[PDB]
C-alpha cells in the first residue's frame, strides 16, 4: 500500500519538516542517505512514504505547496531539507497574502495545475495507492485556501483513495492571526466535504499538554510540531507495520466514521512523560489508557469530558497482551458509560502493532471521534459572525474576486456541521 | 476417511497455527517432516505471513496459504461480497485441489472467528460454495463466537448475526468456543492473569485435538466425523454444540493429576469449565459426545455416565431418552512441553447441544438491534454491496433461531 | 413531490404588539401549533397539534438553508430534461415573497438573497459541469404574474398576454418574453426589473402585497427539445379566483404523483403532465397567535398535498 503526504502552506510545511524529521528516524533514512535502520523491519513497508531511484536515496513522496518562497526556502535550506526531490517544491513566488481567497481563487488557483501535475506523478508512482496525508493551518492563505483546494481536486481525481487531514484549527485564547475565522470557516467547509479523516490540533492545547505534561518551560514551535508529528506517525506509518491486530487508514476510517460528514478526530499520544525524572516506566498499559483517555492530553482544544464519543481508536504499537489491551478498553468503556454514546456497543477500536516508537518500550496513538469537537466549530463559527456581521476585513477577500454569498455558504455549512454532531451527543 | 480444514480470518489462523502445532507435537513430526492437509485464508497479508515467517514455516505449501494483500475490514459485507469475493475462487481451488489428492474424505473442519471481517463474511460464502460443491459430506465449522461482554470490534454483532444466517443453511455441526469464557478457565482453573492469545489457542488447540486428531485415530470406541452431526444434531439448523475439556489442571500449581474418570467427567458439566459463557442457566442438554482419551475402562465410563444420567439437576431434554455418545480413544492427551497445561493420562473433551445457547444467541442478537436500530455502522456495508435487505432479513433469520432453540426444548 | 414548512420569526411589529409565538419546530420534520382555545366556560387550554413535513424550518433558518432543502434538489431535474416547479404557499405576510424574491419586509429587496437568484446561480454552475457541457444549452428567463385570470409580462412592462389552448390542450402564452441570460448578474437584473413592476395596490405604508401570482421561470433550450430542454418554474403564490387556483393547484400536484381550471394551473399545466417532473411546495407560516386560524388552514392544505406522496 501507499500514501503521498501534502505540506500545504507554511505551517503545514513547517510541520512537514517535523513529520519527516521523525518518520525518517522511525525508518532509518538519513538526510539523503538510505536505510541505516537499526532493524530490518523498518524497511519492508517503507514504500508507503518513499520511492526507489538510486539505491540509497529513498525520497519522501510528499508535496510542498506554498506561495511564500522564504518558507520552503527555510525547510529546504536546513536539516533534512535536502531529501525532497526539487520536483516536489510547488512554490508560488506570488504574494502569499494571508487571504483564504487569495490562495484559493486568485493566486493559488494558478499554481494548482502545476501541483496536481505532480500529485499525479507521485500517485502513479507504483503499486497501489491508499490515500494522501494533508498538513496545514486553517488560519491563513496558502493553508486553508490553497490547501483546501488541493484536496477538492484530489477528491475528484481519486474518490477511491482516502484523505487524512491534519488541520491546525485556530486556537482559542489567542489567535495568531486576525481574520483567522475567515480563513478557517472557509477551509473547514471544504474539509467537511472532501477529506474523510481529519485530525485537528491546537497550538495551545499543545502548549498546555507540552508545558504541564512535559515540564518543558520553553516549548518552541519545533516542539509542538514535533509532538504532533509524533501522533501522525503512530496513525499511518505505524499500522503499516505488523501486529497481532493491525489496521490501516481504512479500518481506521471504516471504524471511526459513523456518518459521511467525514468527522474530525482529536489525536493523543501515549507515553507523554517529562525527560529525566518522570521516566517512571509506568507503562504496563493501564498507564497508557490512563493517559490517552484523560482530558488534558487531547491535542484538541475541547475536552472529551464535555461530550460523548462515537468512536475511538487506540492504535497501540509495542508488545502487549491482547488481553490486557482488550480488557482495559472495557472498564474504560464502563467507568465512563456516561460519555461514550450508547448506540454503538463497542465504540472503541483496539488496534495493535508490534514494534514501538524506536526508542520507547510501549506507546499508543489515540484517535478520538468525540462529539466534544462541537464546542470548537462553535467557537470558530462564532468569531465569524461577530465579525462577518460588520464585514470586517472582507474587502481583502472580495477585492480578490470572492462572493458575499461564499462566506455565507461556509459558515452555514460548517455551522450546520455543529448542529449534526449534537444529534449524537443526545 | 480424512477431513480437510480451512482456517479463515487472522484468528482462525492463529488458532490454526495452534491446533496445527499440538498436532505434529503428538505425532512425532517435527518442523520439517510430512505435509499438512488444510489451507489458510485472510485478506490481511501480515497475519498469514506469521505462518510464513514464524514457527511451522516450512511445514506448509505456499499453495495452502491464501492471502489478499488488499484490505481486511472488520465488516462482513466487504469481506463476503466486495473484496472477499475476488479471492474465493482461488480459495476454493485449493479445497478442490486438496480435496481431490486424498482418498474418500469425510469433510472440512473450518476454523473461523464469527465476529471479524475475513472470518465472518468470507467464510460465509466459502462454506456457502462448499455446501453446493460437496453437499455430500460433513461441514463442521469450529467457531470462536463473540465474548459475552468482552467483545473487541465495535460492530462484532453485525458480523456475527451475518455469519450465522449465511452459514446456518450450509454447516453440518458448528462447534463453539467462547473467547471470554475460556479466560475464566485461565483465571479459575489454571491461575494466570497473563493469558496471551497464544494460550486460548493452545486450549482450543487441545479440545480440537480431541475432535479430529485422536478420534480419526484408532481406539476402543471410534467416532467418525459423520458420527458427530448424526449423534449431535437433532435438527438441520447447523446446530452449534459447545466444546469442553476435563483435565484443565495447571502444570505447576496444584497436583492431584491422578483424577480417575469418575472425576474428570463430573468436571465437564460444572459450568465453570466449558469454553463458553453459556452457563447451563437452564439449557437442557440434548446430546453430548463424550470423547475420552487415554487409560479409560469402558465400565468406568458406562457408570460414571450412569451416575450422571441420574443427577437430574443436569436435566436432559424430554424427547431424548439417552443422549450420550461415548467416544473412547487410546493415546492419552499431549500437552505442550512447557506451556501451562497440566499433562494428565486421560481427558474428556465433551461437546454438546444445549438449549442453553438460547441465551448466547439472544444476548448477541439484542446487541445487533440496538445498533441497527440506529443504522450505526451500516453505511460501511451498504457501500460494500449489501442492502437493508441482508441485515433485516438476516435478523429475521436468527429470530427463528431464538424460537428454534426454544421449541426443541423447554417443552414436552 | 416534496412539501416543507417554514416558520418566520415574529417581526418587530408583532413583538412590540407582544404577540405570542404559537409555533414550535422541535425537530427537522415536526411542526407544532400551540393553539390557544377557550371552553364555553372560557377555560383556557392549549390544543397542541403536530404536523410532519419532509423538512420543517425554524425561524432561525436562512433563505440559503431553505433553498438548499427545497429548490436546489430540483435544478438537476431540468438538466435531466424534466420540468420542475417550486411553490411558496401561505398567508399574507407569511414570507413567500421574502423567500423567493429576496430579503425584505416589504417583500421587495435583494434579489441575490432569494430562491430565484440562488436557483439561477446553480443553473450556471451545473451547465458548466462536464456531463452537462456537451449539452450546449442556452439559459433563458421569464417573469410574469397572474392577476384575476389575466397574465402580465413583468419583463415587458405589465404587457397583458393572451393564453390559448389547442384541441391537444397544450397551453401557450403568446407574447411572453424570454430573455437570454449568461450570468447570475443578468438574472438578478431581470428579477429586480420584474419585482419593481409587480402588481399591488397603492403604495402601502409597508410591505408588498400578493394580489397576484408571481412566476419566475428558468428555461433551458438547445433548439427546442421537448419544446425546450428543461424548465423550472418558481412561483410566488398569492395569500391563501385565488381560491379556485389554489384548489386547482392541489389537484394538479396530487395528479402528479399518479398521472375546475384556473389560469395558473393552465399556464403551468405542462409542468404537471410529464413523467419527468418534480415539484416542491413550501408552506410559509406566521408564528403569531393572531394568525393561528390562518396557519392551520395553511398546514391542512399542505397535509393534503404531501398526502399524494
Amino acid at each position: 500500500r501507499e500514501i503521498v503526504h501534502i505540506q500545504a502552506g507554511q505551517c503545514g510545511n513547517q510541520i512537514g519538516a517535523k513529520f519527516w524529521e521523525v518518520i525518517s528516524d522511525e525508518h532509518g533514512i538519513d538526510p539523503t542517505g538510505s536505510y541505516h535502520g537499526d532493524s530490518d523491519l523498518q524497511l519492508e513497508r517503507i514504500n508507503v512514504y518513499y520511492n526507489e531511484a538510486a539505491g540509497n536515496k529513498y525520497v519522501p513522496r510528499a508535496i510542498l505547496v506554498d506561495l511564500e518562497p522564504g518558507t520552503m526556502d527555510s525547510v529546504r535550506s536546513g536539516p533534512f531539507g535536502q531529501i525532497f526531490r526539487p520536483d516536489n517544491f510547488v512554490f508560488g513566488q506570488s504574494g502569499a497574502g494571508n487571504n483564504w481567497a487569495k490562495g484559493h481563487y486568485t493566486e493559488g488557483a494558478e499554481l494548482v495545475d502545476s501541483v496536481l501535475d505532480v500529485v499525479r506523478k507521485e500517485s502513479e508512482s507504483c503499486d497501489c495507492l491508499q490515500g494522501f496525508q494533508l498538513t496545514h493551518s486553517l488560519g491563513g492563505g496558502t493553508g486553508s485556501g490553497m490547501g483546501t483546494l488541493l484536496i477538492s481536486k484530489i477528491r475528484e481525481e481519486y474518490p477511491d483513495r482516502i484523505m487524512n487531514t491534519f488541520s491546525v484549527v485556530p486556537s482559542p485564547k489567542v489567535s495568531d492571526t486576525v481574520v483567522e475565522p475567515y480563513n478557517a470557516t472557509l477551509s473547514v467547509h471544504q474539509l467537511v466535504e472532501n477529506t474523510d479523516e481529519t485530525y485537528c490540533i491546537d497550538n495551545e492545547a499543545l502548549y498546555d499538554i507540552c508545558f504541564r505534561t512535559l515540564k518543558l518551560t520553553t516549548p518552541t514551535y519545533g516542539d509542538l510540531n514535533h509532538l504532533v508529528s509524533a501522533t501522525m506517525s503512530g496513525v499511518t506509518t505505524c499500522l503499516r507495520f505488523p501486529g497481532q491486530l493491525n489496521a490501516d487508514l481504512r479500518k481506521l476510517a471504516v471504524n471511526m466514521v459513523p456518518f459521511p460528514r467525514l468527522h474530525f478526530f482529536m489525536p493523543g499520544f501515549a507515553p507523554l512523560t517529562s525527560r529525566g525524572s518522570q521516566q517512571y516506566r509506568a507503562l504496563t498499559v493501564p498507564e497508557l489508557t490512563q493517559q490517552m483517555f484523560d482530558a488534558k492530553n487531547m491535542m484538541a482544544a475541547c475536552d472529551p469530558r464535555h461530550g460523548r464519543y462515537l468512536t475511538v481508536a487506540a492504535v497501540f504499537r509495542g508488545r502487549m497482551s491482547m488481553k490486557e489491551v482488550d480488557e482495559q478498553m472495557l472498564n474504560v468503556q464502563n467507568k465512563n458509560s456516561s460519555y461514550f454514546v450508547e448506540w454503538i456497543p463497542n465504540n472503541v477500536k483496539t488496534a495493535v502493532c508490534d514494534i514501538p516508537p524506536r526508542g520507547l518500550k510501549m506507546s499508543a496513538t489515540f484517535i478520538g471521534n468525540s462529539t466534544a469537537i462541537q464546542e470548537l466549530f462553535k467557537r470558530i463559527s462564532e468569531q465569524f459572525t461577530a465579525m462577518f456581521r460588520r464585514k470586517a476585513f472582507l474587502h481583502w477577500y472580495t477585492g480578490e474576486g470572492m462572493d458575499e454569498m461564499e462566506f455565507t455558504e461556509a459558515e452555514s455549512n460548517m455551522n450546520d456541521l455543529v448542529s449534526e454532531y449534537q444529534q449524537y451527543q443526545d | 476417511r480424512e477431513c480437510i480444514s480451512i482456517h479463515v480470518g487472522q484468528a482462525g489462523v492463529q488458532i490454526g497455527n495452534a491446533c496445527w502445532e499440538l498436532y505434529c507435537l503428538e505425532h512425532g513430526i517435527q518442523p520439517d517432516g510430512h505435509v499438512p492437509r488444510a489451507v489458510f485464508v485472510d485478506l490481511e497479508p501480515t497475519v498469514i505471513d506469521e505462518v510464513r515467517t514464524g514457527t511451522y514455516r516450512q511445514l506448509f505449501h505456499p499453495e495452502q496459504l491464501i492471502t489478499g494483500k488488499e484490505d481486511a475490514a472488520n465488516n462482513y459485507a466487504r469481506g463476503h461480497y466486495t473484496i472477499g469475493k475476488e479471492i474465493i475462487d482461488l480459495v476454493l481451488d485449493r479445497i478442490r485441489k486438496l480435496a481431490d489428492q486424498c482418498t474418500g474424505l469425510q469433510g472440512f473442519s473450518v476454523f473461523h472467528s464469527f465476529g471479524g471481517g475475513t472470518g465472518s463474511g468470507f467464510t460465509s460464502l466459502l462454506m456457502e460454495r462448499l455446501s453446493v460443491d460437496y453437499g455430500k459430506k460433513s461441514k463442521l465449522e469450529f467457531s470462536i463466537y463473540p465474548a459475552p461482554q468482552v467483545s473487541t470490534a465495535v460492530v462484532e454483532p453485525y458480523n456475527s448475526i451475518l455469519t450465522t444466517h449465511t452459514t446456518l443453511e450450509h454447516s453440518d455441526c458448528a462447534f463453539m468456543v467462547d473467547n471470554e469464557a475460556i479466560y475464566d478457565i485461565c483465571r479459575r482453573n489454571l491461575d494466570i492473569e497473563r493469558p496471551t492469545y497464544t494460550n486460548l489457542n493452545r486450549l482450543i488447540g487441545q479440545i480440537v485435538s480431541s475432535i479430529t486428531a485422536s478420534l480419526r485415530f484408532d481406539g476402543a470406541l471410534n467416532v467418525d466425523l459423520t458420527e458427530f452431526q448424526t449423534n449431535l444434531v437433532p435438527y438441520p439448523r447447523g446446530h452449534f454444540p459447545l466444546a469442553t475439556y476435563a483435565p484443565v489442571i495447571s502444570a505447576e500449581k496444584a497436583y492431584h493429576e491422578q483424577l480417575s474418570v469418575a472425576e474428570i467427567t463430573n468436571a465437564c458439566f460444572e459450568p465453570a469449565n466449558q469454553m463458553v459463557k453459556c452457563d447451563p442457566r437452564h439449557g437442557k442438554y440434548m446430546a453430548c459426545c463424550l470423547l475420552y482419551r487415554g487409560d479409560v475402562v469402558p465400565k468406568d465410563v458406562n457408570a460414571a455416565i450412569a451416575t450422571i444420567k441420574t443427577k437430574r439437576t443436569i436435566q436432559f431434554v424430554d424427547w431424548c431418552p439417552t443422549g450420550f455418545k461415548v467416544g473412547i480413544n487410546y493415546e492419552p492427551p499431549t500437552v505442550v512441553p512447557g506451556g501451562d497445561l497440566a499433562k494428565v493420562q486421560r481427558a474428556v473433551c465433551m461437546l454438546s447441544n444445549t438449549t442453553a445457547i438460547a441465551e448466547a444467541w439472544a444476548r448477541l442478537d439484542h446487541k445487533f438491534d440496538l445498533m441497527y436500530a440506529k443504522r450505526a455502522f451500516v453505511h460501511w456495508y451498504v457501500g460494500e454491496g449489501m442492502e437493508e435487505g441482508e441485515f433485516s432479513e438476516a435478523r429475521e433469520d436468527m429470530a427463528a433461531l431464538e424460537k428454534d432453540y426454544e421449541e426443541v426444548g423447554v417443552d414436552s | 413531490i416534496t412539501v416543507c414548512v417554514r416558520k418566520r420569526p415574529i417581526s418587530r411589529k408583532e413583538v412590540n404588539r407582544k404577540e405570542i409565538d404559537v409555533i414550535s419546530v422541535p425537530r427537522k420534520d415536526m411542526l407544532i401549533v400551540h393553539e390557544p382555545r377557550s371552553k364555553v366556560d372560557l377555560t383556557k387550554f392549549l390544543e397542541n397539534h403536530k404536523f410532519r413535513f419532509d423538512y420543517a424550518f425554524n425561524d432561525t433558518c436562512d433563505n440559503a438553508m431553505v433553498y438548499k432543502y427545497t429548490a436546489k434538489p430540483l435544478v438537476k431535474t431540468i438538466f435531466e430534461g424534466g420540468m420542475a416547479t417550486c411553490f411558496a404557499y401561505g398567508q399574507t405576510g407569511s414570507g413567500k415573497t421574502h423567500t423567493m424574491g429576496g430579503e425584505f419586509n416589504g417583500k421587495v429587496q435583494d434579489c441575490k438573497n432569494g430562491i430565484y437568484a440562488m436557483a439561477a446561480k446553480d443553473v450556471f454552475v451545473t451547465l458548466n459541469m462536464p456531463r452537462y457541457r456537451a449539452m450546449n444549452l442556452v439559459v433563458s428567463a421569464s417573469f410574469f404574474e397572474i392577476y384575476s385570470g389575466k397574465v402580465f409580462d413583468l419583463l415587458s412592462d405589465k404587457q397583458k398576454l393572451r393564453v390559448l389552448e389547442d384541441g391537444k390542450q397544450q397551453v401557450q402564452v403568446v407574447g411572453l418574453t424570454e430573455k437570454v441570460v449568461d450570468g447570475v448578474e443578468e438574472v438578478l437584473k431581470l428579477i429586480q426589473h420584474g419585482n419593481a413592476a409587480r402588481t399591488s395596490g397603492q403604495t402601502s405604508a409597508n410591505s408588498n402585497s400578493s394580489r397576484s401570482h408571481a412566476v419566475f421561470q428558468i428555461v433551458l433550450r438547445p433548439q427546442g427539445s421537448t419544446k425546450i430542454h428543461g424548465k423550472f418554474s418558481f412561483i410566488d403564490l398569492a395569500g391563501n379566483e385565488i381560491n379556485k387556483s389554489l384548489l386547482a393547484l392541489k389537484e394538479c400536484i396530487r395528479a402528479l404523483g399518479k398521472q375546475r381550471v384556473s389560469k395558473l394551473t393552465q399556464v403551468l399545466r405542462d409542468s404537471f403532465i410529464g413523467e419527468k417532473s418534480k415539484t416542491c411546495m413550501i408552506a410559509m407560516i406566521s408564528p403569531g397567535l393572531s394568525s393561528c386560524e390562518h396557519t392551520l388552514n395553511t398546514l391542512r392544505y399542505a397535509d393534503r398535498v404531501k398526502e399524494l406522496v
